[PDB]
Order: structure tokens, then C-alpha cells, then sequence
């Protein structure tokens, strides 16, 4: 559904 | 500015767990999930599994039965543990955050790469005992019509710990000599060979003996190498 | 074989320009997107392309990435000596893990191409007087430094008992390698004969020794 990207916190 | 850092033992004794922790500076654990990947020398790149900077965990099938992570967000750490060991897991281990793709379904995170990796850490899975090795000759094989060129060797079997020294003759004999890097079995010990090319002319004439000398165990052959066959 | 496949090796002049393939599955490439890496022995792997085709930043634009299918390509134009390293590609699979490609070294031409010379050495009596037999292949003299290694008993491939060690750099810039092949005395004994086959540049050189006494 969603790209994580190197470098980018993400919070579920 | 983010830099990993793994810690741990350097040895462990085959049957025990083996422990990593990897410690995060100039950032944070908060909002990534992070991974343990592991290269034994000379082989692939095998990724372990990922932890979520809240707990959540997903492993290598290949490791399930052993392996465990946890994360203390408190101290920017995270670790691995991996039970039973055997030589199989002897690698370097390196410590990295991971990125991919996120579902909202079952599927949660997919991690499709690494982008930093702190610099590994090496763990040998040995009993660690000095041994030295058994010396073999190897023959040069039977070869008519003025035979050429002869090859004559040595195999210097199941010793621990590096290095060993080879020479031939004592030194005297270094033209087409050539001594080969150790190999690391899965007995957890090391084997090497060297060979030496020689004119046939003189198989009859000159005596050939490999000098091997293995430092740790103070063990010290030299084994003569003559041709054989009847 | 290992789920994401890449060519053991690849080669050109500086200058030129080369390709990596990584072979993957619907289960894999198929789904997920793929990254690679430039790894140097000795240091971590550095990563190279994310998402098929995006460079990090410091990554130079003569690498590039695509994807097509369920298979992906590392492209390096104007080839530097730096440039020499393994490459390895990786994505998620849906055995719920990450996987990487068994890797490529990529070598910078600095010399003539060079087929390896062989020597296969049968077990000696005084090892079988042990109860043990070792079969022992030394390759030398070649280069580029990438060899695969292949046993044959009879004429039937064998697969367990080979350790093989990673190419080392001689003396005199070319390489060398390896190959152990462990037995019962019993296995030895039992085939009329065995063979180290190595592949290098897509030729095979093989040995064959068999057991004999008095």
C-alpha cells in the first residue's frame, strides 16, 4: 500500500 | 550521520547461543525496522529477519527454529540471538535498517533492502582447541614419454588456528612452487596444499620434502614425497 | 538453486560499459520492488539502487537499475578500476524473507584473459591408511579471478563433500583457487573414477584421477 523510502521513519 | 555498531563475542562453543547487539548513534531506533544479515567468508549475503522499532518481529524460515530478536528503544539498541550454533553459522554479521513496501493487511512490512549497515562483526563457531595437522604426500602421478613436468604436493589436513608455513627442500627450491590458501571446512578446522612442478629428469636424482610448520601447536613435518606405483 | 539468480561473473576494459542480470519469480521481482549492492571484501555492502531504479545519494549516475518482469539489470557505464567489487541484488519474497542473489564480481580488464591450469591429486595411502580420503584440486594461474568448480564421480555429478576456497590474488596479478572433494575410502574405491571440472569464461578444464595400488 505504502513505499518506505530509505531514510524515512514511518509510524504505523 | 546515523552509524551502527554491532557488539559481540567473537567465539562461541558449537551447541551454545550466540548474542549480537547493535547499537544506534547520531540517530535513533524509533519508526524503522532494522535487520541482521550474515556473510560466511567467502559465501552470499543470508538476511535473518527484521524487528519493528515497537516489537514486532518477522524471521528467515531458514532460521525460525533458533532465532530470536528484541529491541530496547530506551538505549537506541537491538539485538539477535541465535541458538544451537554449528560451524554452519560462522559469518560476519552486520546490523542494518531496512525499507520496502507497507501493507495495511496481513502482509505488514516487506523489507526490500538496506540502506545503512554498521561495518560486521565476525563470529567463529569453534571449540577453539590447538590442533595441529596431519601432512600427506601427494605423489606425482605415474607419466611416461620422458614425463615432462612433474607435479608434487603436500596436503596439510585439519588443523586450527591459522597460519600455517609450507616450504620445499628448505627453501632451496622455490622455482614453480605454489603454496595455496587454507580452506575452512565445516569440521570448523583449515586445510591447505602446495605443490611444486619439477623436471622429470631428475625424479630418481634429487629428494623432494615439504617442511611444514604450524606455529600454535608447535608442529613441525617434513614429510618426503616420491613417486609411487609399482 | 538460491531463489534470485545472478552470472557468477562479469568483465570488460575501463572505459566500457556492462550489465548484471538478476533472475527472479512472481514471487519475488514479480511483486517487490528491487535494490542492489557494491560490496568490497573486507567492508559492508554499500547500497547502490533502491526501488529498480533510484540512486542514493554519492551513487554515481553511470550505475543504474531497471526492472522488468520478474527480472532486474545493473547497469555501470565508463568502467574505473574502483569499480571492481561483488554486486548483489535483492527484494522480498514471498517466503516472508529478504532474499539476495548469490552475487557477481564484476572485474576491470588489466590483463589478458587467462585459462586456469589444473592439478588433481587422488587420496594417498597413508590418509587412507587413516580411514579418510580427500580428493584435491589446485587451480592457478587465471584470470579474471571467478571460477565455478564441479565434481564428477564416475561420470554422475557429486554434490556433498566439496569445499571450495575464494580466488586469491598470486603473485603475478593472476589467481588462484581450491577445490576439496571429502570421501569414505569406501566411495573412492567404489567408482572407476573421479573428475574436477573447472569453468572459467565458459570453457571447462577437467582432471580425472583414479584409484590404483600394488
Amino acid at each position: 500500500s505504502i513505499k518506505i523510502r530509505p531514510r524515512q521513519a514511518f509510524y504505523a | 550521520q546515523v552509524q551502527l555498531q554491532e557488539s559481540g563475542p567473537g567465539l562461541v562453543k558449537p551447541s551454545e547461543t550466540l548474542s549480537l547487539t547493535c547499537t544506534v548513534s547520531g540517530g535513533s531506533i524509533s519508526g524503522f525496522h532494522w535487520s541482521w544479515i550474515r556473510q560466511p567468508p567467502g559465501k552470499g549475503l543470508e538476511y535473518i529477519g527484521y524487528i519493528y522499532y515497537s516489537g514486532s518481529t518477522s524471521y528467515n524460515p531458514s532460521l525460525k527454529s533458533r532465532v530470536s530478536m528484541s529491541v530496547d528503544t530506551s538505549r537506541n539498541q537491538f539485538s539477535l540471538e541465535l541458538s544451537s550454533v554449528t560451524a554452519a553459522d560462522t559469518a560476519v554479521y552486520y546490523c542494518a535498517r531496512d525499507f520496502g513496501e507497507y501493507h495495511y493487511d496481513g502482509r505488514g512490512f516487506q523489507c526490500e533492502g538496506f540502506d545503512l549497515w554498521g561495518q560486521g562483526t565476525l563470529v567463529t563457531v569453534s571449540s577453539a582447541s590447538t590442533k595441529g595437522p596431519s601432512v600427506f604426500p601427494l605423489a606425482p602421478s605415474s607419466k611416461s614419454t620422458s614425463g615432462g613436468t612433474a607435479a608434487l604436493g603436500c596436503l596439510v589436513k585439519d588443523y586450527f588456528p591459522e597460519p600455517v608455513t609450507v616450504s620445499w627442500n628448505s627453501g632451496a627450491l622455490t622455482s614453480g612452487v605454489h603454496t595455496f590458501p587454507a580452506v575452512l571446512q565445516s569440521s570448523g578446522l583449515y586445510s591447505l596444499s602446495s605443490v611444486v612442478t619439477v623436471p622429470s629428469s631428475s625424479l630418481g636424482t634429487q629428494t623432494y620434502i615439504c617442511n611444514v610448520n604450524h606455529k600454535p601447536s608447535n608442529t613441525k613435518v617434513d614429510k618426503k614425497v616420491e613417486p609411487k606405483s609399482c | 538453486q538460491s531463489v534470485l539468480t545472478q552470472p557468477p561473473s562479469v568483465s570488460a576494459a575501463p572505459g566500457q560499459k556492462v550489465t548484471i542480470s538478476c533472475s527472479g519469480s512472481s514471487s519475488n521481482i514479480g511483486n517487490n520492488m528491487v535494490s542492489w549492492y557494491q560490496q568490497h571484501p573486507g567492508t559492508a555492502p554499500k547500497l547502490l539502487i533502491y526501488e529498480n531504479s533510484k540512486r542514493p545519494s554519492g551513487i554515481p549516475d553511470r550505475f543504474s537499475g531497471s526492472r522488468s518482469g520478474t527480472s532486474a539489470t545493473l547497469g555501470i557505464i565508463g568502467l574505473q578500476t574502483g569499480d571492481e567489487a561483488e554486486y548483489y541484488c535483492a527484494t522480498w519474497d514471498g517466503s516472508l524473507r529478504t532474499v539476495f542473489g548469490g552475487g557477481t564480481k564484476l572485474t576491470v580488464l588489466s590483463q589478458p584473459k587467462a585459462a586456469p591450469s589444473v592439478t588433481l591429486f587422488p587420496p594417498s595411502s597413508e590418509e587412507l591408511q587413516a580411514n579418510k580420503a580427500t580428493l584435491v584440486c589446485l587451480i592457478s594461474d587465471f584470470y579474471p579471478g571467478a571460477v565455478t568448480v564441479a565434481w564428477k564421480a564416475d561420470s554422475s555429478p557429486v554434490r556433498a563433500g566439496v569445499e571450495t576456497t575464494t580466488p586469491s590474488k598470486q603473485s603475478n596479478n593472476k589467481y588462484a583457487a581450491s577445490s576439496y572433494l571429502s570421501l569414505t575410502p569406501e566411495q573412492w574405491k567404489s567408482h572407476r573414477s573421479y573428475s574436477c571440472q573447472v569453468t572459467h569464461e565458459g570453457s571447462t578444464v577437467e582432471k580425472t584421477v583414479a584409484p590404483t595400488e600394488c
